[PDB]
C-alpha cells in the first residue's frame, strides 16, 4: 500500500492505492450489441458494436491522483504542469487465475478518452468496481458493414495471475492573464497609424469626404493590433433564472451540433470559449460548459441545484464569449446607391494571427485523451480538457479466467491497485506587486467540512475546482 | 430619385435575338438595375441585375439565352434565342437607399 | 427554396382599413429586408414600401403616394411581414406582391444574390 | 532495358522503361501566346504566357511506375507508402545532337503538378510523344504587365547528346477507419458528464424548468467528445440518375468557386470530404471529385458512362459529407420574448481539435505536387492527392538542336527512358479478427481481360483503383 | 558616435546613434489612470491601468536603422532579410544619477508591439524626447478586478549612472510572384481530368443530361488545382474619389470588427489580403491598410492628401481581395423541385491546401512584435507586418533618480544612444531574362530632393516604401 505525494522542487510524485472487485461479465461471452439490441429507434443514436467479458482500469481523472490539498498546493503555486512517467502495479490477488494485459501497440479501440465513469474513487477508503470493456465499430443503421472489425481480446498475449513514459506534451497553462488581448497597448501614447474618422462633412446632399485621425488613448477600439482572438462556434445561451428562458423546449432543437455521415452529434463541449460576459454569471452556454454532478445525484432529469456547472470565464481575455457572435464582416460594396452593410459572424475558423487559451482542467475532470490516427489535425489538444497524446497511457484489460461448455462456477476476484505518476511543474516567476488570487477554504462554520465524509460516511466534493488562479501578462 | 425610362413595346420573330433598352436618369448613371419578366397572368420573375461595367448576375432559375450589357447610363437585355414560351412585360427596376423605382414595362411579342 | 405567400385581400369600402400579411419561408427573415409592391390591373409594377432588418434598424420606407396612409410591420418570431392599410382610395386596388429586397440578404456571413417575388393578393376597394 | 519491381521487405523498387519520340516544336522559336491568340474572350479564361520549343518528361502519374498487380500487391498488404529515391536515365538517342537538362534550382515555372496529359504510358509497349513546354505568367486581360517574366531556356546550361533524392514527406495513408469520429466511446458505460435534457415541464404558460440528464449508451448524440470532424466547403449534389436532377443548366452557375484578383476559378476538386452519405451511391459532388476518362473517350461533351467518377466514401468516418452542411450554430439569444434560432453552417474552416483524412491517390492519379513558395501555407498536402513537396522531382527539359535563319532541316529524335523509384512501405500490424476487404478481380467470364489488351492491341484500364482497403482504428 | 552601414556578403550591419532628452514624468509617482480620469463615456474605449515615471527606448521602426539609400540597396538586390543580433549602448550621460534596466525575463507588460510614436528619429541630426511608460490591466468599466496587476518598476534591479540575440524567425519575403495561383498550369496541354460541362440538352421539358468535358487551355477556370488562396475576412470598400462614396457616415457603423468580452474592436489592419482588384487603384479597404501621415500632419481630421495609404496589390497573386467575397458555396440539394442555390463566402477560415503571402514591411513600419503567451496560436506572424517573436528585443526602462517627501529639484537628463542590428540577407537567384522592376528616384526636377531637408531643415518622407519589387515564380 502506497498513498502519498512527494513534492520535490520542480516536480511532484503522486501515488494512489485502491481496493477493487472484478465480476464476471456476459457469462464469459462476447456479444454483438446494437441499437436493435438496445431498443433505440433514432438514427443519431444508432450504433453497432461488441461487449466483452474483460474489464479495464480507468485512472484518467485528476481526483484519482490528487487530494484536495495537493490540488490546492499545485494550482496556487504553479504556472503549469504535465505528466512525465507512470508506474502501474497490481497485487494482493484474491479469488472467490486472473488474466491481465496492457495494450501498448494501440491495436484495440481506445475507450479511455470518452470520459466514462468507473474511475478509481477519489477517497482512498472506497472500494470500486472495474467497468466492463466494450467498443463500437462501423454501422449502417443497426447493421454492420464489410469494413467493421471484430476484436477477440483473447488473441492478445496476457499474463495469468509495468511502467510508461509520457510522450512530450506542452505544459497545461494553469493561470489567468492579467491583461486582455485588445488592451496590450501603452495607454499614454498615440500610434503613428491613422484611421478613417469621418465619411461625411455634415447633414445634407453631396457631403462625402475622407477625414483621417490618429489612433490614441482617447479611442482604443480603432487602434491597429497585431493579434486577434481565437475561433468561435456559437452556443445557445441558457439562464439559471428560469423565468428568463423561453417557454418552449429548445434543448435539442436550439443546440449547436455537427453532422457526420448524416448523424447529428451535439457540439459538446466544443471550442474553447468564455462561458459568459463579465458581470453575467447566471447565463451558461447550452453545450459549452462541462457539467458535473453532486454526490448521490441520480441519472436522469435532475434539477439545477443537483449539478455543478463549470465556467471558463478566466479565458475571456483571449477567447470570444461562447454565447456571442465573433464579430461583423462587411457584406457588400457601398456606393452612391447603397449603404454600407455588415453582418454578424456566428462561427469563425482559424485566421493567421489568432491566439487562444485552451479549456481548463478540473479536479474531477479528465487528464488525457488519445489523438485519433489520421492524416491531419489542428491543435490536437482535446476539447474536454487535458493533454492530447498519440501514444497515451495504454489500456489495461483484465478478466477472470473461467472455471467450468456454458456451465461455469460463479466466481469473482479482488485485490489492490496502485498507480504512481511523476508531474513536471512550471514555477511562478511573477513580479506582480499586489497579492494574487488564491484558492482558499471559507472559515465560516458549517455542519460538515468540505471534501470530507459526513455522519453516514459518504465522501463528497462540493464544488468543481479549476486550475487557473495565478496571473500572467498577455 | 432615379427615373427609369424604357421603350413602350417591341417584338421579334422566333429564333432571333431581341434587345431591350432601359435608360437611367442622368447622375444616377452608375446605379445597378434588375430585370423582371411578368407572364400575362402570373407573378413576376426575377431575371438578372446588371452593373454599369456590363457585369451581370443572372438568376438561378434562368436560361442562358438571357444576357445584358450596358453603355453609359443605358442598359440592355438580350434574348438570344426566342422561344414562344417567353413573351411578357419586361420591367426594369433600380433601387436607392431611400426608394425603389420601376419602369413602365416593355411588352414583347 | 424560398416561398412567399400573402393574405388579407378582399373587398373594403373606399373609406376603411385593411391588413395584409406575408409569411416568409426558406429565407432568414430576421436578416432580410422586405418589400411590398402593387400592380394595378392592366398597369405596370409600382413600389409601395420596404422594412429594414433589425440589425439595420426597424425603420421603414414608403412610396410617395402611400406615405402616411400605410404602415409596414414585421414579426421576426413568427417570420411574417405585415402591411397595414388605412384611408383607402379607389386607385389603391392592385395585386399586392411581397418581394424580398433586390440587392440580396446576408445571413451568417453568407450572401444571396437573387430576388424572390411573392404569390400575390388581389385587393378590390369598392362599395 | 529495365522494367521490373523488386519487393524487398519494407522497400519497393519500380523500374519502367519506355520509348519516346521528340518532334521539333514552334520551328525552333519562342512565341508569345495569350487568350487573344486563341480568341477566347471570357475574363475567367484570360491568360498570358510563352511557348517554348522545349519538351519535357512527365512520370508524375502512378500507373507509369506500377503494374495493376504491383498495385494490388501494394494496397492490399500495406498501410502506407512514400517515395524515397529516384534514378533517371536517357539513352539510345536516334536522330532522324539532342539537348537535355534538369532544373535543380527550380528556377523555371513548374508545370508538372497540374495533372496534365503527356505521361509515360501505363503499358510498357507503347511508344509515346513528349509534351511541349510552355508557361503562364502575370497578365491583365490578355496584356502583360511590367512584372511579367520571360524565361529563355537556352540560358540554362544543358548537356548536348542523374539521381534525385525525395525530401521527407508523410506516409500516404492506405487504410479506412473501422471506427467513426463520434462512436469512439465505450458503449457499455455512462459518462460522468451531464447534458440539458428538459427546458420545460409541460404544455402551458410559465412552465420553464431546467433539467439535466446523464449522457450514456442510450443517447449518444449528446455525449461530450474530445474531437470533431474536419473542415467542409459545400459542393452541389448531382445525381447520376438524370430524372432526379433539376431541369436547368447548373454546371457553372451552381458550382462552388473561389475568386482571385477578380477571376472566379471553380473549386476543384477541393478539400477532402466524403462524396456521399451512407447508402446513396448515385450522388457525386459537382466539382468535388476526380473524373477519369475511359480508353478512347472523346474530348468534349462525353456521356456519363464514357468517364470514371471516383468516390471518397472511405473517409466519411472523420470528414463531413461534401454535399452536406457542417452542422448548426445558434443565431440569437433566447428569452421570454424570443425563441431559440439556429442556422446551417455551409462552409467551416479549421477549428482546434479537428481531425481529417486527406484525399486518396489512384493508379491513374498524380504522385506529387510542388508546394508554392510563399510566406505561409496550411497542410500543404495537395488537393488532387499525392505528396506535397517544396522541392519535388525536377523538370527534365529536352529539345532537338536546330540545324540549318528560318530555314532548318525537318528533324526529330527518339530513344529510351528508364525511371527508377525506390518506395518505402508501412506494414499492416492489425489485430483485427475477421478478414479484411481486399481488391480482387471478378472471376465471371468476360470477352476481354481487364487491364490487358483487346483484339486490336489497345491497352485499357477499366476502373480507377483506390488505395484504401485495409482498416485501422480511429 | 557610430552611424553607418556595412554591407558584407549575406549580412548587413546598421549602426545608429541618436541624442535624447529625458524629462521627469508624473512627478516621480505611479498614478492610476482609467477612462474616468480622462472622462471617456463609451464602453468600447473603457480601460484601467497605471502610468509610471519611467521612459523607454523605442527603436522598433525600420527607418531608425535604415537610410533611404540603404533601404533601396536592400529591397532591389535581395529576396529576404531578417535580424540576427542586437547591440545597444547608452553613453555621454548629462544630468541637469540615472537608472536604466532591460527587462530580459519579460516580467513587465510589453508595450512595444503596439506601433506607438516616440521612435528614434529617422534622420540622425534630430533630438528626440523619450516616451513615458505605462501599461493597462484588466477592467470592468473603469473599475479594476481582483485579477488586475500592479507593477512597481523600482522593484526591478537597475544600474545607476547590452547585447541581444534574435530568436530564429523566417525571412521576410521581399518579392512579388511572377505567376498567379490559378494560372500555374501548362498553357499548351490538356489535363486528363474531366469536368461536368452540360446538365441539359436545350430549352424544353425533361431535358436533363450529363455531359463531361476535358479541362484544358480553352477553359482554364474549371481545371483541377492543387492549392487555393489564403483566408479572407471581408472589409468595406472606400474610394479615394469621394463621389462614389455613400452620403452617409459608415466609418464606424460599416467597419469589420471583432468583439471580446462584450467590447467590439475594429479589425485593423486584419488578415493580409490584396487591397484592390487589378486596374482599380482608387479603392482601399476601410480598415485593411496601414495609413501613415506625411511630415507635419495634424492629429485630428486630416484630409486624404495628408496621409499615405499603403496597398498590398503585390500579393493579389496568392491572396483574395480584401473588398471581395472569397467565393461561392452551394446552399442546398438540387432536385427537379429545387433549383441550385449558392451563397457568397464573406469570411473564410483556414482550409487545408491554402497558401498566402504575409503583409509587407515598410521603411516607416514596425520591425517586430511579441507573440502573446498562450496555449495556442496560428501563423504567429503579426498582422501589422514584421517579425513575430516570443522573445523579442527586451524593453529598456529609464528614469531620473529623484533628488529631494513631495519636494524635489526640477531635473532632466540627456545623452547619446547607439543601437546596432546585424541583418541577414537572401540573394536574388532568378534566371528571368528581361529586367526587373526596381525602386528609383525620379529624374524630373523638383523644388526639393526627396528624403532630405527643406529650406527650414525639416526631414520628411515623401512616400511609403514597400519591400516587394523583385519577382519569383509561384
Amino acid at each position: 500500500w502506497h498513498c502519498d505525494s512527494q513534492w520535490l522542487g520542480d516536480r511532484v510524485i503522486t501515488t494512489s492505492t485502491r481496493t477493487w472487485a472484478l465480476p464476471t461479465y456476459n457469462n464469459h461471452l462476447y456479444k454483438q450489441i446494437s441499437n436493435s439490441t438496445s431498443g433505440g429507434s433514432s438514427n443519431d443514436n444508432a450504433y453497432f458494436g461488441y461487449s466483452t467479458p474483460w474489464g479495464y482500469f480507468d485512472f484518467n481523472r485528476f481526483h484519482c491522483h490528487f487530494s484536495p490539498r495537493d490540488w490546492q498546493r499545485l494550482i496556487n503555486n504553479n504556472w503549469g504542469f504535465r505528466p512525465k512517467r507512470l508506474n502501474f502495479k497490481l497485487f494482493n490477488i484474491q479469488v472467490k487465475t486472473v488474466q491481465v494485459f496492457t495494450d501498448s501497440d494501440y491495436q484495440l479501440p481506445y475507450v479511455l478518452g470518452s470520459a466514462h465513469e468507473g474511475c478509481l474513487p477519489p477517497f482512498p477508503a472506497d472500494v470500486f468496481m472495474i467497468p466492463q470493456y466494450g467498443y463500437l465499430t462501423l454501422n449502417d443503421g443497426s447493421q454492420a458493414v464489410g469494413r467493421s472489425s471484430f476484436y477477440c481480446l483473447e488473441y492478445f498475449p496476457s499474463q495469468m495471475l509495468f511502467s510508461y513514459e509520457f510522450e512530450n506534451v506542452p505544459f497545461h497553462s494553469s493561470y489567468a492573464h492579467s491583461q486582455s488581448l485588445d488592451r496590450l497597448m501603452n495607454p499614454l501614447i498615440d500610434q503613428y497609424l491613422y484611421y478613417l474618422s469621418k465619411t461625411i462633412n455634415g447633414s445634407g446632399q453631396n457631403q462625402q469626404t475622407l477625414k483621417f485621425s490618429v489612433a490614441g488613448p482617447s479611442n482604443m477600439a480603432v487602434q491597429g493590433r497585431n493579434y486577434i482572438p481565437g475561433p468561435s462556434y456559437r452556443q445557445q445561451r441558457v439562464s439559471t433564472t428560469v423565468t428568463q428562458n423561453n417557454n418552449s423546449e429548445f434543448a435539442w432543437p436550439g443546440a449547436s451540433s455537427w453532422a457526420l455521415n448524416g448523424r447529428n452529434s451535439l457540439m459538446n463541449p466544443g471550442p474553447a470559449m468564455a462561458s459568459h460576459k463579465e458581470g453575467e454569471d447566471r447565463f451558461f452556454p447550452l453545450s459549452g460548459s462541462l457539467i458535473f454532478g453532486k454526490q448521490g445525484t441520480g441519472r436522469d432529469n435532475v434539477d439545477a441545484d443537483k449539478v455543478m456547472i463549470t465556467n471558463e470565464e478566466e479565458i475571456k481575455t483571449t477567447n470570444p464569449v461562447a454565447t456571442e457572435s465573433y464579430g461583423q464582416v462587411a457584406t457588400n460594396h457601398q456606393s452612391a446607391q447603397a449603404q454600407a452593410q455588415t453582418g454578424w459572424v456566428q462561427n469563425q475558423g482559424i485566421l493567421p494571427g489568432m491566439v487562444w487559451q485552451d479549456r481548463d482542467v478540473y479536479l474531477q475532470g479528465p487528464i488525457w485523451a488519445k489523438i485519433p490516427h489520421t492524416d491531419g489535425n489542428f491543435h490536437p489538444s482535446p476539447l474536454m480538457g487535458g493533454f492530447g497524446m498519440k501514444h497515451p497511457p495504454p489500456q489495461i484489460l483484465i478478466k477472470n479466467t473461467p472455471v467450468p461448455l456454458n456451465s461455469f462456477i460463479t466466481q469473482y476476484s479482488t485485490g489492490q491497485v496502485s498507480v504512481e505518476i511523476e508531474w513536471e511543474l512550471q514555477k511562478e516567476n511573477s513580479k506582480r506587486w499586489n497579492p494574487e488570487i488564491q484558492y482558499t477554504s471559507n472559515y465560516y462554520k458549517s455542519n460538515n467540512v468540505e471534501f470530507a465524509v459526513n455522519t453516514e460516511g459518504v465522501y463528497s466534493e462540493p464544488r468543481p475546482i479549476g486550475t487557473r488562479y495565478l496571473t500572467r501578462n498577455l | 430619385q432615379p427615373v427609369l425610362t424604357q421603350s413602350s413595346s417591341a417584338s421579334a420573330s422566333l429564333g432571333s435575338s431581341v434587345k431591350l433598352t432601359c435608360t437611367l436618369s442622368s447622375g444616377h448613371i452608375t446605379y445597378i438595375i434588375a430585370w423582371h419578366q411578368q407572364q400575362p397572368g402570373k407573378a413576376p420573375r426575377y431575371l438578372m441585375k446588371l452593373e454599369d461595367s456590363g457585369s451581370y448576375n443572372k438568376g438561378s432559375g434562368v436560361p442562358d439565352r438571357f444576357s445584358g450589357s450596358s453603355s453609359g447610363a443605358d442598359r440592355y437585355l438580350t434574348i438570344s434565342n426566342l422561344q414562344f414560351e417567353d413573351e411578357a412585360d419586361y420591367y426594369c427596376e433600380t433601387w436607392d437607399s431611400y426608394t425603389r423605382v420601376f419602369g413602365g414595362g416593355t411588352k414583347l411579342t | 427554396e424560398v416561398q412567399l405567400v400573402e393574405s388579407g385581400g378582399g373587398l373594403v369600402k373606399p373609406g376603411g382599413s385593411l391588413r395584409l400579411s406575408c409569411a416568409a419561408s426558406g429565407v432568414p427573415f430576421s436578416d432580410a429586408w422586405m418589400n411590398w409592391v402593387r400592380q394595378a390591373p392592366g398597369k405596370g409594377l409600382e413600389w409601395v414600401g420596404r422594412i429594414k432588418s433589425k440589425k439595420d434598424g426597424g425603420t421603414a420606407d414608403y412610396a410617395a403616394p402611400v406615405k402616411g396612409r400605410f404602415s409596414i410591420s414585421r414579426d421576426d418570431s413568427k417570420k411574417m411581414l405585415y402591411l397595414h392599410m388605412n384611408s383607402l382610395k379607389t386607385e389603391d386596388t392592385a395585386v399586392y406582391y411581397c418581394t424580398t429586397e433586390p440587392s440580396g440578404y446576408c445571413s451568417n456571413g453568407l450572401c444571396y444574390t437573387g430576388n424572390y417575388w411573392g404569390q400575390g393578393t388581389l385587393v378590390t376597394v369598392s362599395s
